[PDB]
This record gives C-alpha cells, sequence and structure tokens, in this order.
RNA sequence: UUGUGGUAGACGAGCGUUGUAUUGGAGUUGAAGUCAAAGCGUGAGCAUUGGUGGAUCCAAUACAAGUGAGAAUGCCGGCA
RNA sequence: UUCUCGCAGUCAGACAGUGGGGGAUAAGCUUCAUUGUCAAGAGGGGAAGAGCCCAGAUCAUUAAAUAAGGUCCCCAAAAUA
RNA sequence: CGAUAGAAGAAGCUGUUGGAAAGCAGCGCGCAAAAGGGUGAUAGCCCCGUAUUUGAAAUUGUUUUCAUACCUAGCGAGAUCCCUGAGUAGCUCGGAAAACGUUAUUUUGAGUGAAUCUGCCCAGACCAUUGGGUAAGCCUAAAUACUAAUUAGUGACCGAUAGCGAAACAGUACCGUGAGGGAAAGGUGAAAAGAACCCAGAGAUGGGAGUGAAAUAGAUUCUGAAACCAUAUGCCUACAACGUGUCAGAGCACAUUAAUGUGUGAUGGCGUGCGUUUUGAAGUAUGAGCCGGCGAGUUAUGAUAGCAAGCGUUAGUUAACCA
C-alpha cells in the first residue's frame, strides 16, 4: 500500500453531515423533528427531566446499607477453575506477579472460591477454604493450609 | 530469496548472505500498516491555524438598531458569522490533537509484515562495514556507487546502526539519498521510499524482536 | 486551511442558463427567476409528454370521422364494419394516414362491402 | 460525564445488570394492605423495558 | 417474484471539492482563468475546440474537511 | 404482523358516509367509533374544483382493452322504436 | 561558554525556443553547499548566499577550578534542678474555609479562661487502651503560570468582503461634549523604455506619428464577468386580456461541439410562482429589486452500539515520566 494505490481492508463506511443540502439527506429538516423544546436552539437537554413529569426517582425510598463510613476490605481469589492450569504449590505473594495474578501494591488475603476440581496434585495455603471448596480440594488429592 | 553482499564499486561477492527469519512473516495484513501509516503521517499542526470566535473576537457590543421603525434585523450583535463583524463559530484550534494510539502486539505484526515485505522486494543489495571503511567525505563517489547499480527508480533509505565519519560527511547533498538508524524506523518511511539498503548485522538484531 | 472554490458556483450557474433560452425580459438575464422557469419548463416538459398521447388520440378520431361523415356513416358505425368483419391490425392513426393516399379508402370502404 | 448520585440511592445492580426497585407504600402511609399485601410489598420488584436502555446508559 | 408514488423519517449508492504526501505529467513552440458552441454523463460533473492571458496547474489510490448556497423581513458591494 | 436492538416522525388535525352526543336532522359546525382521503400519492371527470366519484403514475412511445361516466357544438363519441 | 560589530567559505559552457532563458537539447562539474530566494518565462554550479568554519575592541551574563572570611558538628555518669515559642490550649453564642451547607481540623466578632514533659492536642463527635509528636519564633533554592519582551526557527498558518478595528502614514479620519464607538486600502511595465513629433481643441482633453518584445504592457493599471445602458445582424413586430409560457409549427435566415443541424416565430392545442409555518393556500398569509461576494452542524475528555483489526487462556492494556 503505496499513496498512490494505498487501500484498507474494509472500512469507509457512510458519515453524517446535514448542513450541505436537501438531497444529500437531512437538509433543513434535519431530522430534528418540528416545533419542540429539544429541536429548537440548546436542544439535548440535560440527563435528570422529562418535561415536567413527576419522575420515580424521587418517588421511591432508598435501598439499605448497614455500613457507612466504612469499605468492605478487599481480598484476592484464586478461583478453582481458573487455577486448574495453574501450578505453583505453597502459593506466596512475591510469585503471583510473573504470573499476572497478584498486585504491585496489595497486601489482601487470599479466599478459596469453587467447587470445579482441578486437575493436578497441588498444595496450596488460602485464609479461608468454604466448604464445597474443601470437598472439591479434597478430591483432588492435594492439600490446603487455613492462614489468617 | 536470499541475498547476495554487494560492492562499492556495485559488482558482487562469492557470498550470498542468508536471510534472517526475524523478519519473514506468515500473513499479510493490510490494516496494521494502514493505521500506522494513518498516525504516523498526521501531526504536522504547530498550532498554526487560530481564528477568533464570536466569543474570541475583539469588539464592544451595543445595539444600533431599533427594531421597531427600521426595516432591517434587530441583530443585537454585530459580531455574527454572517455579517462584517466576523467571528466563526466553526473553524481551527490550536489545541485540537486528534489522539491516534498503536498497541503494542499489533504493531509488532504491522512491523514484521513489513519487514518481510521489505526484504523480499528485491530492492537492496547487502552492504557490509569493508565498504563502509575507505570512504571519502566527496558525495561524488556515493553517486557513483549509486548510479553503478543505477538505483534511479524510488528514493533509496539506507539503515544503519554505527556511526561514522565519512557516513556524516557524505550521504547529505544528494536528493535521492536517506539514511536512518535501525530503531529509527517507521512504517511510512518504508513505503514512501519503496527503496532502501542494509546491514549484514542489523538482520541478526531484528531476529530478536521478530 | 481555508478552502478556495469561489468559481464552481459561477460555473454552476452559467450551466443551468445554459439550459434556459428564448426567454423574454429578466427571465433570461436573472439566474434565480432562471432555476424557476427551467424548472417550470421541464415540468411543460413532462406535461406534454403525458399529454400529446390523448390529443393525437382525439386529434385522428377527428380527422378520421371528418372522412367518415361524407361517406355517410360515423365513427361508432364504422369500428363496428371493422370489429366483426374485416379482421384487420390497422390503427386509427393508420386511417387517418391513409386518407393521405387517394383511392385507397374506396378500397377499404369495398372491401366491408365484400 | 460523571455517576448520577441523587438518582443511584433509590436502585440495586445485579450481574449482566438487571436493576432492582423497591416497593411503595413505605413511607408516610400504609394502614391500606392485607397481610399478603403487606408482605409481598415488602419484596423486591423489576422494571420495565420502555425506559430500560435510558436508565442503563444513565445510570 | 415484488418491483421502481411518497412527507417527516430509517436507509443504500456516491460525487464535487481545498490542502497533505507521494506516483507522474503538462506547461510563453501556452497556465490557472473569461466568454461561446449546434458535446459526454441517472446525478452530484467532465469536458474538446476557438477567441481571450502571457505564468502555473492537472490526472489516478488514500488522508482531514473553516466543504458544496434559494430566499435567513440575511450583511457587504454595484446596479437599478 | 411475532423477539431484541439503533434511529426515530406525529403529538394544536382536518375531510367524505353511517350510528351518533351537543346544537335547532340549521350548520362544508364541536366532540366520539367505524369504511375510506389526506397529512404521506399523482391523474381523469364533472363551470372553475387536494380530500365528491373513478383511483394508484420506472421511464420513451403519435399502440390495445377499456374504470366510473359521457356521446348536438365547443371536445372524443348514435342512432332506432 | 555565549550575546550585543565581523570574516573565510566548492562547483558551466554551446545551440535553440526566444525581446530577454532560467526552459529545452549536447557534454559536463562540484557537493561538508543538489539548504532557500531573486536573477527580462520554468537556474545545485549567475548572484544573494549557504553548510562548514572561526572571531570581541568594550560591556554584560552562565558557570568551572583555585586561594579563601563566616559559622556550621556527638558519644557517657547524675538530677522529682531549670527550660522547651500563654489569653496558649480550651468552653459558649456563630460565622469562613475545609468535597461540608460550621461537624472532626484550623481562625476569630463578643465573653471566661488552666495545666505541665507522668504535659497537650490528635487518630473527621466523644471518653478509655494503644499510637504520633511537643505547636503556639523565624527565613528557606527545587518543579511554578505568561510572553507584555528578545533571539534562532517553523507552519495539510489567512491571503486583500480573509488574516489583528488596522498588509497601507490605524484605532486613522470621523461621530457622540464625553466614557465609548469607529470606515478605505496590495500587484504598471523586464528594465518607465511614463505615451516626445503632429493634429483638433481657449485650455483641459482626445486622436494619429512613436518608444517599448507584446500599448489589452498608456498610468484607470496582474487579468478584467453578470446585474446595469445603448447599439446593429435574421425574423417577428401596434384588435390583442397571455407568471409572456410548453408542444407542434407555416414561413424566413443559416450551416454545426457535423449532427434524424441550428436560430426566430404568423399560427392550433395545452397551460392558477417560490422557501416558510399551518386542518389545509394559486393566496388576496409573510418575505424576497437584481447581480455578485460572503453566509450557519464543530472540538476536547469519553462512554455505548455496529463494523474492522491486534491479542486471546490465567486477558488485554498502559496513564504519567524518561531516550
Amino acid at each position: 500500500l503505496n499513496q498512490l494505490k494505498s487501500v484498507p481492508k474494509a472500512r469507509n463506511h457512510k458519515t453524517k453531515t446535514l448542513g450541505r443540502g436537501h438531497g444529500s439527506g437531512l437538509g433543513k429538516t434535519s431530522g430534528r423533528g418540528q416545533k419542540g423544546q429539544k429541536a429548537r436552539k440548546s436542544g439535548l437537554t440535560r440527563p435528570g427531566f422529562e418535561g415536567g413529569q413527576t419522575p420515580l426517582y424521587r418517588r421511591l425510598p432508598k435501598f439499605g446499607n448497614a455500613r457507612k463510613g466504612f469499605l468492605k476490605q478487599e481480598w484476592v481469589v484464586l478461583n478453582l477453575n481458573k487455577i486448574a492450569k495453574l501450578k505453583l504449590d505453597k502459593i506466596n505473594r512475591a510469585s503471583l506477579i510473573e504470573k499476572q495474578v497478584i498486585s504491585a501494591k496489595s497486601q489482601l488475603p487470599i479466599k478459596l472460591i469453587g467447587h470445579t476440581k482441578l486437575e493436578k496434585p497441588l498444595h496450596f495455603e488460602v485464609h479461608k477454604v468454604s466448604k464445597q471448596a474443601l470437598k472439591a480440594v479434597e478430591n483432588a488429592n492435594g492439600s490446603v493450609k487455613l492462614l489468617e | 530469496a536470499k541475498l547476495k553482499l554487494i560492492k562499492i564499486d556495485g559488482s558482487f561477492e562469492t557470498e550470498p548472505v542468508k536471510l534472517s527469519p526475524g523478519l519473514i512473516a506468515k500473513e499479510l495484513k493490510q490494516q496494521p500498516v494502514f493505521d500506522a501509516v494513518l498516525v504516523e503521517q498526521a501531526s504536522w499542526r504547530q498550532g498554526t491555524h487560530s481564528i477568533l470566535t464570536k466569543g474570541e473576537v475583539r469588539g464592544g457590543g451595543k445595539k444600533p438598531y431599533k427594531q421597531k421603525h427600521t426595516g432591517k434585523a434587530r441583530q443585537g450583535s454585530t459580531r455574527n458569522p454572517h455579517f462584517v463583524g466576523g467571528g466563526i463559530v466553526f473553524g481551527p484550534k490550536p489545541n485540537r490533537n486528534y489522539s491516534l494510539k498503536l498497541n503494542k502486539k499489533a504493531h509488532t505484526a504491522a512491523l514484521h509484515t513489513v519487514w518481510s515485505e521489505k526484504l523480499a522486494s528485491d530492492n537492496t543489495h547487502l552492504v557490509d562495514q569493508n565498504l563502509f571503511n575507505k570512504t571519502e567525505g566527496k558525495t561524488k563517489v556515493m553517486m557513483q556507487f549509486l548510479k553503478s547499480a543505477k538505483l534511479l527508480d524510488k528514493n533509496v533509505l539506507f539503515v544503519v546502526n554505527t556511526l561514522n565519519t565519512n557516513l556524516e560527511q557524505s550521504t547529505s547533498n544528494i536528493k535521492n539519498v536517506q539514511v536512518k538508524h535501525l530503531d529509527k524506523v517507521s512504517v511510512r518511511d518504508l513505503m514512501l521510499a519503496n527503496a532502501l539498503l542494509v546491514e549484514k548485522e542489523v538482520l541478526k538484531a531484528l531476529e530478536g524482536k521478530f | 486551511m481555508r478552502i478556495k472554490g469561489g468559481k464552481q458556483t459561477r460555473v454552476r450557474r452559467k450551466k443551468w442558463l445554459k439550459q434556459a433560452s428564448g426567454s423574454f425580459g429578466t427571465r433570461h438575464a436573472s439566474y434565480k427567476v432562471a432555476k424557476q422557469t427551467v424548472i417550470q419548463a421541464a415540468k411543460y416538459a413532462y406535461r406534454d409528454r403525458r399529454n400529446k398521447k390523448r390529443d393525437f388520440r382525439s386529434l385522428w378520431i377527428l380527422r378520421l370521422n371528418a372522412a367518415l361523415r361524407e361517406q355517410g356513416m360515423t365513427y361508432s358505425v364504422f369500428i363496428n364494419l371493422l370489429k366483426k368483419h374485416n379482421i384487420e391490425i390497422n390503427r386509427k392513426v393508420l386511417s387517418e394516414l391513409a386518407i393521405k393516399e387517394p383511392s385507397k379508402f374506396n378500397l377499404i370502404v369495398q372491401k366491408v362491402k365484400s | 460525564m460523571k455517576v448520577k448520585s441523587a438518582a443511584k440511592k433509590r436502585f440495586k445492580l445485579t450481574k449482566s445488570g438487571q436493576i432492582k426497585r423497591k416497593h411503595a407504600y413505605t413511607s408516610h402511609l400504609a394502614p391500606h394492605k392485607t397481610t399478603k399485601q403487606k408482605r409481598h410489598l415488602r419484596k423486591q420488584g423489576t422494571v420495565s423495558a420502555s425506559d430500560f436502555k435510558r436508565i442503563g446508559n444513565l445510570i
């Protein structure tokens, strides 16, 4: 593709321009309707307006939240189905970077989730074991140590 | 497509040098090269094109018109896009940049494909360090070498990896030559030149990135 | 970057005034009037295309009936002598053209008599 | 271009969207419901598809 | 086979167009451009020739469009 | 025509027939439903004639059948009892 | 090390179109400069020049190195010794900021008002444990915006109804007392070689004879279109109610963007303008004198969707910053 013969693969779809004639598409009609508020100058009104209709968001109670001023601490989770094609006995923080698992700035405790059994003998360390996950890793002839 | 080394005179030698596999690709793709030259060709702007809009033109707003007892329009403003006051709502800005970006893997695929195409285009004869030496500062000998093989079809872009005083003195006063560095490349330059020269060593160096 | 092209408008004006010809007063001299008169001329052409068929059909009917009344027959009666007898593909315009041929309509009227 | 806090305080979001709203007759008056109506109007509810995009794209 | 009426509207086919870079060319032994003709186009257009002007533009793939004028009781300018 | 999706246009309607409500079977009148018209779609006809009748126009044609309907002249069309 | 004067600094001829060359053709030649422009069309080698290359009399600045004031500076033993930045911290009526709408935290307009090192305050009210440090004294280079201002340079920067109101003797003339508002601008011709001689005409002015390569190169000015005002060539052309029209067309004049040719039109048929916004206009609803110039759907941060592409099983992807 040289500048005298350069061609794309499949591109150059139709573009929109309305101020260049009627027969060229959407002339003075412009597709903006007729005799309207949004049709006039400074149309495209802000979100959160219905044209005088009574909205429901202020006519509806608010959901419950028993945690105000506090946030749920993030925890790293090694999904059993995803960890099926991974192998590292005695998981430690300083090695999951190579496997694109853990983050550089992280102190998140590990949590084990999932009954989807894996396919290798692996010994694993986690702060929490789920009972179904515990059974699944028991069927995987491996071992698991409960951390903090 | 083995390439034979050439001398400073234009005659070939007894060693057809094997081509490193770090340039030959598997499938040819026209879209990555297209958007690479798209992003590279642009950005000639220097903020030069700038206009004053209706809120940017200088003037003291006033109403010399009175709507009643007059024939012309009310038009309480005088600096309009359709009057002599001036100021168009649409025009060039010194802040537009038209952001474009290219990924890493797509860039690697595009560079490998264009290296395959340019190496197999057979518009090149391999050069070595031996002809780099014994080189005069004259651009006349460079033209003698160029016209000995008469590369008069397209502009020729040499790729170099080491710097020599003869290189900086010469290859500077000819309309049909250009020189760049191994990593100082862009697919726009390759497709624009359509003719190039390559040294022996850079094949192995480029093999690494593949 | 400012776009040129202050001449293409005049090129279009000249092209469209080339369509107009033979206009009286400021109708072949004003381009705004020229556009409207070209549109009306094209519509008149369309009208002629839709009209001349019926116009000439009635013209042939009248011109042929003018001859037919001289022989003592009306157009309505004249069609019957060809509808059931003297099976032909002759046309009303064809009969009108044959009127221009002397002593040939006589052949036709003695043919239906036979 | 923000997330409308004043409007998002009245709904919940689940997997693959599925915005969830509450049930009325809970704030100022409800001496007008049956035990069936009281327990089912304490439960949750869904929304309509008439404004589905216009609420999903906004919130 | 339906066809081919069509407002708003959805929608397809595109063109002209200025500048960018090639790719090239033409060019006081003629150029952009003016005027005309009794041409080529479904169209957004293209012309050829002649006068006219005595120095610049075009042709084909792409690029971005201050881009394409019927009126805006439009403004400017000239003429009424 | 049913499902999703993007973009929507109307959002101040008028007209014919009927059943109407209102009015006063006075209203090409206001307001409801229905068969159609338009707003969205030309033409032919009747004195001119958008909404009455016949209706549904890719185009060229100086071909055929003809639709309602008409046939003394304008203008195409015939007479007999 | 610069800046405010400088300087060295490669390379072409012949014929031709030609009024003139620079263009073309033949052979070249240099190149560290075939960067850019002018040079009587359309020049790498004709110049301006340039790359490269060095220079400061005198002044100023950026630092480097050297000699060199000034002061800069911890570890052990005691001691309920002293000190550790008082209207201080606080408390009340409240503001101001803090994302805050007075609430952690800071300050005070009006008041009261301690303490010590085991002290205080704080850890978005508050106490207790735990933990921080001991304000209420003071200067502080570092990254800071902008170019009014300068150099060097650049432009998918506007090009004379554009670019700055102002290419120009622009904020100018001028208007309003006055604050304020606020026009008009380019290009002769290669070199004026700027129209000498004569004629008419009072003069002005014009026209012939000239120069000038070209006098569509004559001062009006690079060229020089339509509206507008006349003119003559072919025809129609003063009893006919025409958005001056359409289709045919006698008859006449022609002879081509050379073609079943063009031009006019005695005459027969046909024959309620346009954008607008409305239930809907021929519209007597508005608006338009014409011509020409100009004249109004965008950018930034993004998201979503369609399409396309990369990668795609432990994915993709970098922001900033840096070469």
